[PDB]
């Protein structure tokens, strides 16, 4: 599996 | 005097998240010296890395640094992050995890 | 989510390893009042006991997720100890008190 | 070594925390 792009990880639950 | 607790706590939470079938991700401060990550993927001083088995190869959660190979876009890349730069570890699905507190050894 | 397993066993092993790597002597503080606890009550006071789990003080040590088990000598007599994780209150180094008091766990309450 | 007796662990640095 590929690493998350910023637009993906900036949407994760830990923000 | 005493060594940092962080790497031990990191390995503990990593194991705990995986044992609950969750996907552990690290939040890293890319401004620390020695951080080796693809900076195109960093934003505002930080980057998020998926360290679940499925997304990494040769993962090493050592006391000095976290090391592993991963794919960014269509390119394999080698990653190396000093423990001092690891801010937190969280499950992608529900945010379970912890933000690491500062420690003397880390300046 | 309330379905996740408790973190305590993982933190316990983490602090155990950390203390030993700093050449300290890890001790467990245990609540002997809880169900399942098996310790020499003769060494317990006011519902608590402190156990040295460093390698030189124990034999056949197992730091599992459900319980901590090992054999040790109390006043010369070897005894089998078994403590559910719910009863392990904290882990500290004898030499300087470095360690931690574990966070409460919904699964143990 | 032998396990600590009550009079011994009650003198340890961390017992005050408990």
């Amino acid at each position: 599996e590929a690493q998350p792009a910023p637009h993906q990880w900036q949407k994760m639950p830990f923000w | 005097q005493l060594t940092p607790r962080r790497p031990y706590l990191l390995r503990a939470f990593y194991e705990w998240l995986l044992d609950n079938q969750l996907t552990p991700h690290l939040v890293v401060d890319v401004t620390l010296p020695g951080v080796q990550v693809p900076m195109e993927y960093a934003r505002d001083g930080q980057i998020v890395l998926n360290i679940a088995p499925r997304a990494v190869g040769n993962l090493e959660l050592a006391n000095d640094e976290v090391r592993f190979n991963a794919r960014f876009g269509g390119i394999p890349r080698q990653v190396s992050v000093p423990l001092a730069a690891v801010l937190a570890i969280y499950a992608r699905e529900n945010g379970a995890g912890t933000m690491f507190e500062p420690e003397a050894a880390y300046d």
